[PDB]
RNA sequence: GGUAGUAGUUUGUACAGUUUGAGGGUCUAUGAUACAACCCGGUACAGGAGAUAACUGUACAGGCCACUG
């Protein structure tokens, strides 16, 4: 009688717990696994489950997570060294205002095209506009055009010139992307309506929060190291990484970024915000709330922000459990929006119909991302020369 | 060669053992109140 | 444009159970004994459930080649 507990006591060391009451989905089964999420019916079955390769492969990961949680708190000197290291990393590889001015001086190419076509649709877009990367996401100029015209013929005629002049090198046109594009590295994709609406927000945040740019830049550099940034060949969309950072700052206990919607709203019904629609920024103010600066400035060492971000995305919460969104500070379940659970859920504020990040369906890539996150956390948190930074 | 883990019987090993888990027994004194390492009279 | 389904042939993971090759004692021992059976044993255990590869069908995530209500 009493000894029976000892028999399951061993099982208690592998995170195996007997069901308090019978579960309707598995009536026969009487056991559960915290890590594997599998039901069992007999103690012999539990012991067999202990021998499972995946059970131990997850037990080792749980032990590593526990070890990471137990790391000693960072010292002030280590924090300062890490902060200066992140500042150096951001400034060395960061698009500065001079580079953005050089890129703007797009105007010459617009002048060239205007001679051919009376109506020319050119607008700066991508990493240079946001200053959140160095030719990583939406490199150079990605254009947007109204839908009143016909995009295909426009694309053909505009690419005609870039192909005609022999001065340019390696000019092709690819239509395999979500929108037609021409490379000469120029990008011409007419019909965009929401991408500019998002880069407007990203540019607006550039100077409203000084620490926003360096943190997103460091995250982009780390993704480039890990190869997760590239949308093609799997991974996670390159630009949405910035949004990822925006989620951390927004979900941090002391927020560094105001909420896009919900900060000021009337008749707020959190059940569904699909009807609500946003618009372009208005003098760096809150996005259109008809149907982005904190009241008090926040300034903390960049190393502390980096450590908090790593803890948030590695040791704090389960990535699959909740979606990455910036519309509302409140956490939203994935099943509420009917989104898949295999792909990492990232939602840009201006479009909630589909997941922006759908290239992480492969579980191998997700496991690689998680293990790289853990490796980065242990590399940075543990004391090392120059604050344990690249 | 070794007693069954589940039942403490040399007849069958744990994998072959089919009976449900039952209180452990101290081999030295044949008492389930304590284990072999904690036997008082040993 | 949105939900769902669709013959094989393909995708990466995990997998009831079925079969090779590698596995763990070996030292703790007198003696037997045509191809006519059996073996003394000081120097052993702890609370501990014990292996890798080719088949066999399978819940998952999107497609090959695109289709249907
Ligand atoms: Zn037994
Ligand atoms: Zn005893």
């Amino acid at each position: 009688r009493l000894g029976l507990k000892q028999a399951e006591e061993r099982l208690e060391r592998d995170h195996i717990f007997r069901l308090e009451k019978r579960s309707p989905e598995y009536t026969n089964c009487r056991y559960l696994c915290k890590l594997c999420l599998i039901h069992i019916e007999n103690i012999q079955g539990a012991h067999k489950h202990i021998k499972e390769k995946r059970h131990k492969k997850n037990i080792l990961e749980k032990q590593e997570e526990s070890e990471l949680r137990s790391l000693p708190p960072p010292s002030p000197a280590h924090l300062a060294a890490l902060s200066v290291a992140v500042i150096e990393l951001a400034k060395e590889h960061g698009i500065t205002d001079d580079d953005l001015r050089v890129r703007q001086e797009v105007e010459e190419m617009s002048k060239v095209i205007t001679t051919f076509l009376p109506e020319c649709s050119l607008r700066l877009y991508g990493s240079s506009l946001t200053r959140f990367a160095l030719k990583s996401s939406d490199v150079n100029i990605d254009i947007k055009f109204p839908p009143k015209m016909n995009h295909p013929d426009l694309l053909i005629k505009v690419l005609g010139i870039l192909k005609k002049n022999v001065l340019y090198v390696d000019v092709e046109s690819d239509f395999h992307a979500k929108v037609p594009v021409v490379v000469c590295l120029c990008r011409v994709s007419a019909g965009n309506d929401m991408a500019c609406l998002t880069t407007d927000l990203l540019t607006a945040l550039g100077k409203i929060e000084p620490v926003f740019i360096p943190l997103v830049l460091a995250f982009r550099y780390w993704a480039k190291l890990c190869y997760i940034d590239s949308q093609t060949d799997g991974g996670i969309p390159s630009y949405c990484f910035a949004l990822m950072v925006m989620f951390f700052l927004q979900q941090r206990k002391p927020p560094l970024l105001p909420c896009l919607l919900g900060s000021w709203i009337e008749g707020f019904d959190p059940k569904r915000m699909d009807d609500f629609q946003l618009k372009g920024i208005v003098e760096e103010k809150f996005v259109k709330w008809e149907c982005l600066a904190l009241e008090t400035p926040n300034r903390v060492s960049l190393g502390q922000l980096w450590l908090e971000l790593l803890k948030f995305y590695t040791l704090d919460f389960a990535l699959e459990e909740y979606v990455i969104c910036v519309r509302i500070q409140d956490i939203l379940t994935r099943e509420n929006k009917n989104w898949p659970k295999r792909r990492i859920a990232i939602e840009d504020p201006f479009s909630v119909k589909r997941n922006v990040a759908r290239s992480l369906n492969s579980q191998l890539v997700y496991e690689y991302v998680v293990e790289r996150f853990r490796a980065a956390y242990r590399y940075f948190a543990c004391p090392q020369t120059k604050g344990g930074n690249k | 060669g070794d007693r069954c883990y589940n039942c403490g019987g040399l007849d069958h090993h744990a994998k072959e053992c089919k009976l449900p888990p039952q209180p452990k027994k101290c081999h030295f004194c044949q008492s389930i109140s304590h284990m072999v390492a904690s036997c008082p009279l040993k």
